[PDB]
RNA sequence: GCUUGAGUCUCGUAGAGGGGGGUAGAAUUCCAGGUGUAGCGGUGAAAUGCGUAGAGAUCUGGAGGAAUACCGGUGGCGAAGGCGGCCCCCUGGACGAAGACUGACGCUCAGGUGCGAAAGCGUGGGGAGCAAACAGGAUUAGAUACCCUGGUAGUCCACGCCGUAAACGAUGUCGACUUGGAGGUUGUGCCCUUGAGGCGUGGCUUCCGGAGCUAACGCGUUAAGUCGACCGCCUGGGGAGUA
């Protein structure tokens, strides 16, 4: 029973890399703090190209 | 699309405008007449950018942060 | 083997597979290696790694034409389609210039309805 | 009248009958009361795309003020010429002068 | 009565709209809001640094007085554009005397050219000018003793974006931004520009007459995704800014502004890239296969497992080192592209 | 943006190919009003334009001519 | 009698409004030829299918049909259905500025007449692509389905018929009056067009909201607010828009 991974700074990274790949090109549903939500856009704008990488 | 350029070239700029302009038109027109529902997408989209630039205008209040 | 100097690397890129055909200037081929036959079946035509090994196999088996310089073609929205021109880069060739050969139709006729 | 502001394009080398060719159509246009108010020759110039496995056309510019029959049969002349390739009439009013 | 009438027409009358007439009085100062009061509606929220001048410090206490600037009302509650824009209309002035004069003669101190034009600065402000514009020949004030003084003498002006580049030494010597967009153009022309508005994935840029600028959210900065442009450059600001990218149609001139502190990434590859230097650095985050000393100023990802010791696999560099201290670590290796230095620790005295 | 068209007193004739390859890019595609921003008026006398210009082949359809 | 309602005339203005004719480029398919050889195609995976009788790819030429990328705009025009390459011919309507003219010539309208997406039907052509029916392969416990490979009517044109649609703004037409804001589009007037400028003025249109209304949702000067004229329609659900 110990502490969270990876405190919500690059876990908002791989949310955002998800998000990213499966559709929502919204990129409306980040965090609202900006060392979060920065690289939730960072995941998804990563996660676009790998959207055209594949199908 | 067309790049022929000196000796630092040949990758960026070529996926950049065909990777736009490409994958846009070919992904639209690769099945799917419709005939129909792009008066629909087209209306539920613009419907949505008014929707967006109004909402993110009002929504420039506050947020307690 | 006719000693060419110059080709012109079409790479047809669809969904399900992409084949890689060198030609040379005139535009009648002189070798071609696919996604498909480099051992990758079925789904795992699909990738961009299976591109990758087919302009390889294309590289090898056109050199006994001898090309240096070679421009390339591209038709096709792909998964192929750049890691297989990052495998002409690397193949030992000379890039002259590279274009885009997809067809766009100013539309004509009508696609098929396939989804549900 | 009807201003009408024709362009046609001349198949390269038949292009030294071009002088015959202005002649004869502005003095069929001239042979029914009918003014001109352009005459503009752009010479042999490069086409954007090949137009019959062929590039580099000799374009006339005339922009002609004539009556509609007289235009008509002038239409059915640039048709029936395997010299002529890709004529155009367009608009009415108000004539005008040098363009490019 | 018509008191008032009169009294509204005087006032129409005895105001104008841009930062013209210096008629705020600074009625309170805090660290870090200064505000006036120019007889508008509101107080402007002024920043502190529209007000210090050269060095760092402020000049002007309660009761001082600077315009402002104006033709924007309400943005909820508020009133201006700073006054700093103010003093550009100054620089104008004396820019304008100086064709006006025929001549402008200050001082003008032009070290290099970022785009082609040794940069001139005159009082607070800092302007670039093309590349002839700093020397009256080919003089050159490379050889000059660094940041030299002299005046400025005007070479050339672009009159609608503003760019001004003026002639240092030789006192003796005496539809529209689209068509031609070809003279900031050729790669790599830098820029000075100032920011507008951080859009989350932005910082637009935009100086040079009537165009729009980027320089997005990947360069920035040397890290790529975690940086929220706001946190890491300004807002409004004049900075550092080239072209990398223009766009004939679409009108997308993309800019960046990595081309910076990415030198001193090359300096750390170099400066004690030379050969294998040795470095004292701080660990800060041990990862199962190395330490990651990141001392030196940002130089990234560094001494793998391997070395540590003269023991190869079994070390786990947890147990042996530290969590955040200052070690021995020399280079052996700099790789130039993919930007990989590699350290190590086994270069020491065991065996 | 700014309207070249209405800074003019203009209206587009289809023969200055120095001002329409202003308005075509370099894929032969005629770029939108919201780009360029001209007023409605003359972005469809500019589009009729264009596509006689290509009619006369002063201009081109694409680039894979 | 009168001119405000209505209508006519002189200038323009924009528009995928309609009918007929012609033409252009890209692409798909096929055919002939060249180079070349072991796969292609397809899927969530597969197989049916095509290919050593030379396919897929690549190049040259030709034929034929259909639709008109970009511009493309909660843009435009039309009574509605609807109408997108470009050019010509014939033709309807709307709008505005300044005047002149007629003098209530107006609104609505049961019956009637006309127009009326798509599917379909008849006659004659045409047939690229797509695609009901149909065949086959899968999937599934079954799969007369979704998925795949093919594929005929039909989609296209000319002339007739049918007369229905979630034919929808689920809001009959015409007229008057009643706080605002942000836009789009289209004219026009004045002034410093001296600068993409400022102040008004008409038309059509999109969104948000005020009072007021509504069962609420929501509507809100283009009303579902306040009224007037005329017409159509409703009277529990099923049976039934059936006999």
């Amino acid at each position: 029973m110990k502490r969270q991974k990876r405190d919500r700074l690059e876990r908002a990274h791989q949310r955002g890399y998800q998000a990213g790949i499966a559709g929502r090109s919204k990129e409306m549903c980040p965090y609202q703090t900006l060392n979060q939500r920065s690289q939730w856009l960072g995941g998804w704008r990563e996660a676009m190209a790998d959207r055209v990488v594949m199908a | 699309i067309k790049v022929r350029e000196n000796e630092p070239f040949d990758v960026a700029l070529r996926r950049f405008k065909r990777s736009c302009e490409k994958a846009g038109v070919l992904a639209e027109v690769r099945r799917r007449e419709f005939y129909e529902k792009p008066t629909t997408e087209r209306k539920r989209a613009k419907a949505s950018a008014v929707k967006r630039h109004a909402k993110k205008l009002a929504r420039e209040n506050a947020r307690r942060t | 083997r006719k000693q060419v100097s110059d080709g012109v690397a079409h790479i047809h890129a669809s969904f399900n597979n992409t084949i890689v055909t060198i030609t040379d200037r005139q535009g009648n081929a002189l070798g071609w290696a696919t996604a498909g036959g480099s051992g990758f079946r079925g789904s795992r035509k699909s990738t961009p790694f299976a591109a990758q090994v087919a302009a390889e196999r294309c590289a090898d088996a056109v050199k006994e034409y001898g090309i240096k310089n070679l421009e390339v073609m591209v038709k096709g929205p792909g998964p192929g389609r750049e890691s297989t021109i990052r495998a002409l880069n690397a193949a030992g060739f000379r890039i002259t210039n590279i274009t885009d050969v997809t067809p766009i139709p100013h539309n004509g006729c009508r696609p098929p309805k396939k989804r549900r | 009248m009807r201003h009408y502001e024709i362009v046609f394009m001349v198949h390269p080398d038949q292009s030294e009958q071009v002088p015959g060719m202005i002649e004869r159509y502005t003095a069929a246009i001239t042979g029914a009361e009918g003014k001109i108010h352009r005459l503009e020759d752009w010479g042999r110039r490069q086409l954007a795309y090949p137009i019959n496995k062929l590039h580099k056309a000799h374009y006339v510019l005339m922009n002609v003020e004539a009556p509609q029959e007289v235009i008509d049969e002038l239409e059915t002349t640039f048709r029936f010429n395997d010299a002529v390739i890709r004529s155009m009439v367009m608009r009415t009013k108000h004539a005008v002068t040098e363009a490019s | 009565e018509s008191f008032a009438q009169l009294f509204e027409e005087s006032l129409k009358e005895i105001e104008t709209r841009p930062g013209s007439i210096v008629r705020g009085v600074v009625v309170a100062i805090d660290k870090d809001v200064v505000l006036v009061d120019a007889g508008l509606k509101s107080e402007s929220a002024i920043p502190a640094e529209q007000f210090k001048n050269a060095q760092g410090e402020l000049e002007i206490q309660v009761g001082d007085e600077v315009d402002v600037a104006l033709d924007a009302v309400e943005d909820g509650f508020g009133e201006t554009l700073l006054s700093r824009e103010k003093a550009k209309r100054h620089e104008a002035w004396i820019t304008l005397e100086k064709a006006y004069e025929d001549a402008e003669t200050v001082t003008g101190v032009i070290n290099g050219k970022v785009k082609g034009g040794f940069t001139v600065e005159l009082n607070g402000i800092r302007a670039f000018l093309p590349g002839s514009l700093v020397d009256v020949r080919p003089v050159r004030d490379t050889l000059h003793l660094e940041g030299k003084e002299l005046e400025f003498k005007v070479i050339k002006l672009d009159q609608k974006r503003n760019n001004v580049v003026v002639s240092r030494r030789a006192v003796i010597e005496s539809e529209d931004p689209w068509v031609a967009i070809a003279k900031r153009y050729p790669e790599g022309t830098k820029l000075t520009g100032r920011v507008t508005n951080l859009t989350d994935y932005g910082c637009f840029v935009e100086i040079e007459e009537g165009v729009e600028g980027l320089v997005h959210v990947s360069e920035m900065d040397w890290t790529n995704k975690n940086i929220h442009p706001s946190k890491v450059v300004n807002v409004g600001d004049v900075v550092e800014v080239m072209v990398l990218d223009i766009d004939e149609e679409r009108r997308r001139i993309s800019l960046g502004l990595k081309q910076c502190k990415a030198n001193p990434w090359q300096q750390f590859a170099e400066t004690h890239n030379k050969g294998d230097r040795v470095e004292g650095k701080i660990k800060s985050i041990t990862d199962f296969g190395i330490f990651i000393g990141l001392d030196g100023g940002i130089d990234g990802l560094v001494h793998l497992s391997d070395i540590s010791w003269n023991v190869a696999g079994e070390e786990a560099v947890r147990e042996y080192k530290k969590g955040d201290e200052i070690a021995a670590v020399v280079l052996q290796v700099d790789a130039e592209r993919e930007r990989i230095s590699l350290g190590v620790k086994q270069l020491a005295e065991d065996p | 943006f700014c309207r070249f068209t209405a800074e003019g007193v203009q209206e587009i004739d289809y023969k200055d190919i120095a001002t329409l390859k202003n308005y075509i890019t370099e894929s032969g595609k005629i770029v939108p009003s919201r780009i360029t921003g001209t007023r409605a008026k003359y972005q469809r006398q500019l589009a009729r334009a264009i596509k006689r210009a290509r009619y006369l082949s002063l201009l081109p359809y694409t680039d894979r001519h």
